[PDB]
RNA sequence: AAAUUGAAGAGUUUGAUCAUGGCUCAGAUUGAACGCUGGCGGCAGGCCUAACACAUGCAAGUCGAACGGUAACAGGAAGAAGCUUGCUUCUUUGCUGACGAGUGGCGGACGGGUGAGUAAUGUCUGGGAAACUGCCUGAUGGAGGGGGAUAACUACUGGAAACGGUAGCUAAUACCGCAUAACGUCGCAAGACCAAAGAGGGGGACCUUCGGGCCUCUUGCCAUCGGAUGUGCCCAGAUGGGAUUAGCUAGUAGGUGGGGUAACGGCUCACCUAGGCGACGAUCCCUAGCUGGUCUGAGAGGAUGACCAGCCACACUGGAACUGAGACACGGUCCAGACUCCUACGGGAGGCAGCAGUGGGGAAUAUUGCACAAUGGGCGCAAGCCUGAUGCAGCCAUGCCGCGUGUAUGAAGAAGGCCUUCGGGUUGUAAAGUACUUUCAGCGGGGAGGAAGGGAGUAAAGUUAAUACCUUUGCUCAUUGACGUUACCCGCAGAAGAAGCACCGGCUAACUCCGUGCCAGCAGCCGCGGUAAUACGGAGGGUGCAAGCGUUAAUCGGAAUUACUGGGCGUAAAGCGCACGCAGGCGGUUUGUUAAGUCAGAUGUGAAAUCCCCGGGCUCAACCUGGGAACUGCAUCUGAUACUGG
């Protein structure tokens, strides 16, 4: 299937995930059809973390993409924010 | 074969190679059948003999064997041959 | 990563005081400023063009006290800014922060001054910066922290910086030992003896 | 091919692997190639102080 | 509206194709002088109308042979 | 708004000058090697040779919620013992939690590796149709009735082994007809024909023969139309060198008919036509993975394809097909071959260009390390298992970047070295000295963050005959890190543990003495050395770089020294001996049309990464990262008509 998941892009002991629209038997730092938003585990205080297209998100969601469970998290909590 | 599910697939597809030989002959059987009869020039025969011939190559496009456009196109090219029978 | 020689040397191969020391004593006095070093030292030649471009890149060099590839990094960085080269050249080389502890005058002189930030004892906006080649910004505080507010040598340098002339891009409070740098400084608040065309036609030869 | 061979004095044989590394002499006459000294098997000059990288020779103390 | 192209008629000697030359202006990607650069075409059509001197429209189709794979819309020029 | 701000010369022909002209150096970069030296840290990189051969361990499994069943476990029972009359137990029972083996479903076609092949069947960009698409998702409906087998197991059994063979058994979502059928396939139609499978959770009521039929919910199964993704396919342009390779091509170019393919097509045949390709380079030979990019360059370009990402090809060499949605299949099958190994001589087994590592080659490139804690994958309803991908650790100054080796005072300008016109200069504020600090390495203490989830229970809602079961939403609980002695912070004691390499005649920053004497030697070019060598070797001094410095190799620049931007032809190398002339190139002037080239707006597109501009974070930087233009192109629509073309 197509998924939306977490791509880990950085260096050691500090990661930065960006999500992706991705094929499923790709890579992990593979191709992607179209990149949404990204999640910073270690972004400090008074900035932004975490910034996910919702739109393209749900779109892809009505398209039949799937989830993944740490941006299924992250979609939880983006909600919970609001 | 050194991994147990390439043992087992193995296996597996020795049983369905002998399983679809069989199938596969049947369908090759029948279908030369109906052309014998069409080269044979006798309608009535061939008609039925292509009637006897459609179930079962259909029965094999269902089950997967071959393709739908497979079976669609030797029905359709049967058919043009009865026709200009 | 530094130079740990003797350094009227170097003061004494450019000839210019490079205010290498404090000022109690007349450097004149501490060298023999006259000549040059070595042994033919009583020579002055015909001074090349390599010869004369190169004094003038290590002039600025040693009394900076950055070394060649931080150097040739601050010419990168100088010549891709905006703005004229040379300016932004002597911006950077403002901008260091053990040259703002030596304008503030926390530090004697600025390899003191060196010492003084390296030793883990400066406080930028209250964060502890262990590091001499530190950025400093615009409208930004620094100042000591409390285990190193009792040295006497930091007296003794703000003592001896009152007792010189002043920097003007600066605000300074050293009964609090700290201060702010208020802006970016301009190419004419500096001194005069430090030319720019020749460094930035030797990095761009 | 031929090579020279650098350095004040030298100790090679025949039967004795060494290691080239280019850069013409100019003024022999056919030969393209210095002798690596200080390689593998051609050790470096007798109590020679400067220029030591070049002719494979430890520090003096 | 159709993306079609038309050129020129060197021969038709084989049944039911003939081969186009297309002379497209294109410019010379280092130099700059606009030269001309004349691509053939196995062009098929039906019942042989065409000859040589020709000036052919012609448009994409699904291959018809090995290496013929353009059908005509329209022909003007019939003659010399 | 911004996305730029960009260009150096020098030496050398000559008695001397100008010019042409080579040759060499000054700069940046490396997948680097070697020599000397060697404190730490951050992040990256690490067989370019032999696509040479491999010891040893691991790299793909999973599902009991498909299935018979128990190979071991641990719960539950029965019998009986000194009774330790309540137990240590020993046997039967798949009853349960589970589970070796076996059937079956999915996964092994992804992830990983290498660049030998291939100059275009591949790649990059733009179009196009004549197509298939497991898993995922949307809609529409079906989901009955049966049957025969065969593994596991039993007994016999060939074989040294690998692998089998016979006779019987047993079941399923394995297999097969049957019933059924549309808007599905064939035909224009009448018409014909085509499918399947349950399992689990809980039970109010009727109720089971105690396996329960029945109800309810989850998840499966089938047919069709779709959607997205992926894959196959075609056209056009671009993609090395060579004309001391000018002819090539017989299924070859096309047609018609048959066959075949998921699909068009000489894809494959029968027959016919005699064609097609070629100086805009066919054919042939040699080299090569290509691209986004990287290095350089002011720019146009030149070189190149390491890491990273996309695509292609290959998996000991040469083939062929099966299973499957998908392979003509890295860790699958079959055949032949070389190599290695076992043999009872009959026969067998294996394929590191997976991760480590070894032997060999080489100038040259690491540990037979820890974990699935994170991200992703495979199976699974899940819990969970597997994961040499990945996260990390070890090594290596391989690069980039950051830091340290103290700081201040200090003239007796100490001694000692070296030189000297024997006044002295120099090493040199340098050392000694006195005062001040403890970054990093060492010692001890505190310690974030990478962790969101998952598991129990409860509350509300949704189904539901049902306040059960399941799903969603919260709610208290113990919780889940290989890195880890973590990042970072704090305290300790002391200048202690921490500087080298190249060069000094010009180019090129940096000079004097001593030892040599066309010897020893240096050299990147010009040239040095023949008794005062600033050029060789040593010392003193200095200059340049600095935890690096050089020598070599390789690219670009300088090289306007292949010149489109950007050269030249009387004498420096260069005007065919001269003319005719096909193709080709260019074409006076006026009008009208067309609008191909040209220009302009919009649309699609130029994958992301990188480069650049603003910004954010790691204390700074390297590095990571947000937004933006650029992606100098291609195509489509829409215009304009001066030039060029028709
Ligand atoms: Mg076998
Ligand atoms: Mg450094
Ligand atoms: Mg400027
Ligand atoms: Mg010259
Ligand atoms: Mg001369
Ligand atoms: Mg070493
Ligand atoms: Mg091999
Ligand atoms: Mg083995
Ligand atoms: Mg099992
Ligand atoms: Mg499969
Ligand atoms: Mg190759
Ligand atoms: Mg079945
Ligand atoms: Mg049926
Ligand atoms: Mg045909
Ligand atoms: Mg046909
Ligand atoms: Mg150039
Ligand atoms: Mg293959
Ligand atoms: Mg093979
Ligand atoms: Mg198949
Ligand atoms: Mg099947
Ligand atoms: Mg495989
Ligand atoms: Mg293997
Ligand atoms: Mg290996
Ligand atoms: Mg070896
Ligand atoms: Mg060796
Ligand atoms: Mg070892
Ligand atoms: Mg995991
Ligand atoms: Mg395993
Ligand atoms: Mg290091
Ligand atoms: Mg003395
Ligand atoms: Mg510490
Ligand atoms: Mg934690
Ligand atoms: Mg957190
Ligand atoms: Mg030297
Ligand atoms: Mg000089
Ligand atoms: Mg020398
Ligand atoms: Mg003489
Ligand atoms: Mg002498
Ligand atoms: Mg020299
Ligand atoms: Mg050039
Ligand atoms: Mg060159
Ligand atoms: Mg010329
Ligand atoms: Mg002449
Ligand atoms: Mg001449
Ligand atoms: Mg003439
Ligand atoms: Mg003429
Ligand atoms: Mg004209
Ligand atoms: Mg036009
Ligand atoms: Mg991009
Ligand atoms: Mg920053
Ligand atoms: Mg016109």
């Amino acid at each position: 299937m197509v998924t939306i998941r977490l791509a880990r892009h950085g260096a050691k002991k500090r990661p930065f995930y960006q999500v992706v629209v991705a094929d499923s038997r790709n890579a992990r730092n593979g191709r992607f059809i179209e990149r949404v938003g990204f999640f910073n585990p270690i972004a400090s205080e008074k900035e932004e973390g975490t910034r996910l297209d919702l739109d393209r998100i749900a779109h892809w969601v009505g398209q039949g993409a799937t989830i993944s469970d740490r941006v299924a998290a992250l979609i939880k909590e983006v909600n919970k924010a609001a | 074969a050194n991994i147990k599910s390439a043992k087992k697939r193995a296996i597996q597809s020795e049983k369905a190679r002998k399983h679809n030989a069989s199938r596969r002959s049947m369908m090759r059987t029948f279908i030369k059948k109906v052309y014998a009869a069409i080269e044979a020039g006798d309608k009535a025969a061939a008609q039925k003999a292509f009637n006897e011939m459609q179930p079962i190559v259909d029965r094999q496009a269902a089950k997967g064997l071959i393709h739908k456009n497979k079976a669609a196109r030797h029905k359709a090219n049967l058919t043009a041959q009865i026709n200009k029978l | 990563a530094r130079y740990l020689g003797p350094k009227l040397k170097l003061s004494r191969r450019e000839g210019t005081d490079l205010f290498l020391k404090s000022g109690v004593r007349a450097i004149d006095t501490k060298c023999k400023i006259e000549q040059a070093p070595g042994q033919h030292g009583a020579r002055k030649p015909r001074l090349s063009d390599y010869g004369v471009q190169l004094r003038e890149k290590q002039k600025v060099r040693r009394i900076y006290g950055v070394l060649e590839r931080q150097f040739r990094n601050y010419y990168k960085e100088a010549a891709r800014l905006k703005g004229n080269t040379g300016e932004n050249l002597l911006a950077l080389l403002e901008g260091r922060l053990d040259n703002v502890v030596y304008r503030m005058g926390f530090g004697a002189t600025r390899a003191e001054a060196r010492q003084l930030v390296s030793h883990k004892a400066i406080m930028v906006n209250g964060r502890v910066v262990n590091i001499a080649s530190y950025q400093v910004s615009p409208n930004d505080v620094v100042s000591i922290r409390e285990k190193a507010k009792k040295q006497s040598r930091v007296k003794a340098a703000l003592e001896l910086a009152e007792q010189r002339e002043k920097p003007t891009w600066l605000e300074v409070d050293a009964g609090k030992m700290e201060g702010t740098f208020k802006r970016k400084p301009e190419r004419s608040d500096l001194s005069a003896d430090i030319n720019e065309h020749l460094i930035v036609e030797l990095y761009s030869k | 091919v031929t090579s020279y061979i650098g350095g004040e004095g030298h100790n090679l044989q025949e039967h004795s692997v060494i290691l080239i590394r280019g850069g013409r002499v100019k003024d022999l006459p056919g030969v393209r190639y210095h002798t690596v000294r200080g390689a593998l098997d051609c050790s470096g000059v007798k109590d020679r102080k400067q220029a030591r990288s070049k002719y494979g020779v430890k520090r003096p103390k | 509206k159709i993306r079609t192209l038309q050129g020129r008629v060197v021969s038709d000697k084989m049944e039911k194709s003939i081969v186009v030359a297309i002379e497209r202006f294109v410019k010379h990607p280092i130099y700059g002088k606009f030269i001309k650069r004349t691509t053939k075409l196995h062009v098929h059509d039906e019942n042989n109308e065409c000859g040589i001197g020709d000036v052919v429209e012609i448009r994409e189709c699904r291959p018809l042979s090995k290496t013929k794979s353009w059908t005509l819309v329209r022909v003007v020029e019939k003659a010399v």
